[PDB]
Parts: C-alpha cells; structure tokens; sequence
RNA sequence: AGCCAGGAUGUUGGCUUAGAAGCAGCCAUCAUUUAAAGAAAGCGUAAUAGCUCACUGGUCGAGUCGGCCUGCGCGGAAGA
C-alpha cells in the first residue's frame, strides 16, 4: 500500500551518507532473510510524509529498485537531533 | 503610545488592533481604543 | 412587537403588591406609578393564588400610566414550595443536594397557556428539567 | 530546588560542552520540551521554567523533567586576587546540549502543553522546540 | 474578506457574597424553538441596559487559510 521509490547507493560511509542529506536524499538499508543487506537512497520529503501516519510503523510496505519489489516493514528510525527530519531507516523483509 | 520590540502580545490586546508597517517600523494601530497603541523601533541613529 | 418602548422585570413574589426593600426607589418613572403598582398588580393575582412571582410587560407611547396583562409564573418558583428546597443550588454539585420525580412539575409545567417552547407537551416539559438541574437536584425520570 | 543531595567530590572542573544530546524523544509523556541550543541550565532556571508550566496547566496532567543540575558551579567574589585556591559552590547547572528533551508533560491537550511548553521557554536561556510523542 | 440579516427560549439564570437579569467569584456547563445563537465572548455596569461579536440565512463570485524545509534581508542598535 505505502509505495517507496529508492535507488542503491552507489556509495557509503560518512562523507557520503552526509552528502546524501545535504541533497534532500537520506540513507536507508533492506536487510533481513537469506539475502544480502541492500543500501539504498530515499527521497526526504516523501518519505517524511509516508512516516507521519502511525499506518506507515505497522503495515506492510513496499519499496521499488529497478522495478523490482521488496515487502519489508519498518523496523528502526534515526531522527535528526531536532528538526523535523529524518537521518536513516532500518528496514526488515517481511 | 507605548514602544516594545515585540508585538505578539500588544497586537492582540483588541479587536480593532492591526499592525503596519508606516515608514519602515511596525506600529501597532487602533484607532478606537488608542491606549493599545505600539511601534517595534525608535528612529535612526 | 415593533420596537424599544418601556419594559422592565424586578419584583420577588406576588402575594405582596409593591413591596419597599427589593426595589423601591427603582420600578417606574418615564410616566409608570409607583403608588399604582396596585390595581393592575391584583388585576388577575387574588383570582387564584398569592405567591407565584409573574413579572410582565410595561407600555408607555407618551402616557401617564400603563397596562400590561399578565403571562405565567417562572419554572425557577417550582422547586421550594412543591418539589424539594428553598436553599437552591445549596453547594450546587459537591453533593447532589435533594431530588425531584418525573411526575413533579409535569403538571404544573403544562398548565402555561402563554409560556415556553415547543409544540410537543413533552419538549417544552423535558426543557423544564434543565432549569432544576441549575440547582444540582437528582434525576428520577 | 534540584541539587545532588550528596556527592563523591565538593567541585568538578570545568570541562567542556562539545556533541550532540542523549534521551532524545519524548519518553515518558505525550508531549517534550526540546533543546535547540547548547548550554547550561541552572536549578533555579528549571524551576523558573516548571513552576510556570505547571501554573499553566492548573495543576493538571502530569509532569517530567528530564534534566538534573549534577555540575558545581564556582564563582571568585570582588576584591579577590586570582588564585589562592578554587572559588566556592555557589549553583548547579545541567549542561543541555542540542537534542535534549527537557520537560515531558502528558495528561493535558495538545494545545495546553504548548501554552505551558511557550511559558517555560521564556525563563531558559537556550532555543527550545515543541516535541510529541512517536512510535518508533 | 467585505456588506445585508438574525444572535432566539427553559431564563429577569438557580445559587457562593449586600445588587446580578451570562454581568465579580466558586460550582456545574444542562436544556428547548430553529437558520443558527455560548447557563458565554468582553466593552461596560443601580437593576434593566442599550453595543458587537461566537454561530447561521442572504449577497458577491474564485480563490483563500497558516504550519513545515530553506535563501537574502527588517526591527531589536544610546557616548563623549
Ligand atoms: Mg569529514
Ligand atoms: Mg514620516
Ligand atoms: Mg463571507
């Protein structure tokens, strides 16, 4: 029902992850299962939205890398300090 | 009038209470009930 | 109905006519008679019962007196003398002071032939039990 | 007046304040007072601060406050040369650093919090925002 | 937003103090006629009050509201 749209990172490691929230993009990681952990890059403002609703920490969500389809279920959030933002997202297979 | 550099409180004190921006400082009309009267500023230099 | 023309309420109990201590200096003056607060006053009061406060209408176009025709007696005046206290809301809601019926005021509440709201008998009557709830009486509908 | 009621040493040296705050999300009510700024709050500022948020909300709900003043405060009076040994105990201060959630509340509307939450940011010398509760 | 309307009845509200008629403070915060109309919103008060609004009917006719991330600025800012 909540669709994500995320891309692999390309990269990773502080420089980088800082680079990707410096670009209104946040950090997030699919792990869970027999398959190997994929890091991935979300848009901030769409997904700030997504999470605001209570449904989003409960349901089944879906999230789109080359239009391939991962269920997984929300599973921990890092919050900035302070501002209404997000810095990463734990994510488990459902 | 009364001067204060905040209006939040002064701004509400009335119905009729406006705030506008005469020359460039905020004043606080009410031409009503003038005693509600304010200005965020004081002149130049 | 029309306008503004002379009408003021303040009396305490009509088995009196006139009384001093309530008002006295203030009950009449734009051409209303104090003295007169008589002829009128029992001019329907002693052809049924002496304690029931009706207060009512003035008119005055340019005149020297005034007539007015009574209504019915307030709801207020039926909760000492015909179900529970005088001392009104007493301690309004820290206890629930004394209690009334479903059969008291239903009644007497639907005697009024110039008074309240509603086509329904009932309407108008449950409206009745909100004013003996001013004073923090119980329910036993 | 929050104070330790007793210690392992008179007085601490005076360190420094650098890094980001722990105990982030409202933990304990429905609604935080949160820190935006670094620095130091004083006993008497955490009072200033809850007496008016609980003046605000008529003794209602229920109140948290999350930071404790544990760091001694020494101050030199006039007409003291320097040194000749450390100054005496005179405060106590919390170091806030940004992220602290510092008053919880809970019990009352959202509205009301934030009148109380508005109240106490008053008497605080740091930047505070207004926090609710999260799943998560 | 503006302007035309209404803002009625239990109820002059019982009752805490010397008035009280929402007319101060504490208690509750019920109820009817409806298009809505708060046992009130705050000016005012000898009691009325006589104001307006909260809320709704009309008129107009296409936008309007104020929170969030952020850029540059405004006021805060008086000395020989
Ligand atoms: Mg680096
Ligand atoms: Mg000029
Ligand atoms: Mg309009």
């Amino acid at each position: 029902m909540f669709t994500i749209n995320a891309e692999v990172r390309k990269e990773q490691g502080k420089g980088a992850s800082r680079r990707l929230r410096a670009a209104n993009k946040f950090p997030a990681i699919i792990y869970g299962g027999k398959e190997a952990p994929l890091a991935i890059e979300l848009d901030h403002d769409k997904v700030m939205n997504m999470q605001a609703k209570a449904e989003f920490y409960s349901e089944v969500l879906t999230i789109v890398v080359d239009g391939k389809e991962i269920k997984v279920k929300a599973q921990d959030v890092q919050r900035h300090p302070y501002k209404p933002k997000l810095q990463h997202i734990d994510f488990v297979r459902a | 009038m009364k001067v204060l550099n905040s209006l939040r409180t002064a701004k509400e004190r009335h119905p009729d209470c406006q705030i506008v921006k005469r020359k460039g400082r905020l004043y606080v009309i009410c031409k009503s009930n003038p005693r509600f009267k304010a200005v965020q500023g004081r002149k130049k230099k | 109905a029309k306008k503004v023309q002379a009408y003021v309420k303040l009396q305490v109990a009509a088995g009196m006519a006139n009384p001093s201590p309530p008002v006295g200096p203030a009950l009449g003056q734009q051409g209303v008679n104090i003295m007169e607060f008589c002829k009128a006053f029992n001019a329907k009061t002693d052809s049924i019962e002496k304690g029931l406060p009706i207060p009512v209408v003035i008119t005055v176009y340019a005149d020297r007196s005034f007539t007015f025709v009574t209504k019915t007696p307030p709801a207020a005046v039926l909760l000492k003398k015909a179900a529970g206290i005088k001392s009104g809301s007493g301690k309004p809601n820290k206890d629930k002071v004394g209690k009334i019926s479903r059969a008291q005021l239903q009644e007497i509440a639907q005697t009024k032939a110039a008074d309240m709201t509603g086509a329904d008998i009932e309407a108008m009557t449950r409206s009745i039990e909100g004013t003996a709830r001013s004073m923090g009486l119980v329910v036993e509908d | 007046m929050l104070q330790p009621k007793r210690t392992k040493f008179r007085k601490m040296h005076k360190g420094r304040n650098r890094g980001l705050a722990q105990g982030t999300d409202v933990s304990f009510g429905s609604f935080g007072l949160k820190a935006v700024g670094r620095g130091r709050l004083t006993a008497r500022q955490i009072e200033a601060a809850r007496r008016a948020m609980t003046r605000a909300v008529k003794r209602q709900g229920k109140i948290w406050i999350r930071v404790f003043p544990d760091k001694p405060i020494t101050e030199k009076p006039l007409a003291v040369r320097m040194g000749k040994g450390k100054g005496n105990v005179e405060y106590w201060v919390a170091l806030i650093q940004p992220g602290k959630v510092l008053y919880e509340m809970d019990g009352v509307p959202e509205e009301l919090a934030r009148e109380a939450f508005k109240l106490a940011a008053a008497k605080l010398p740091i930047k505070t925002t207004f926090v609710t509760k999260t799943v998560m």
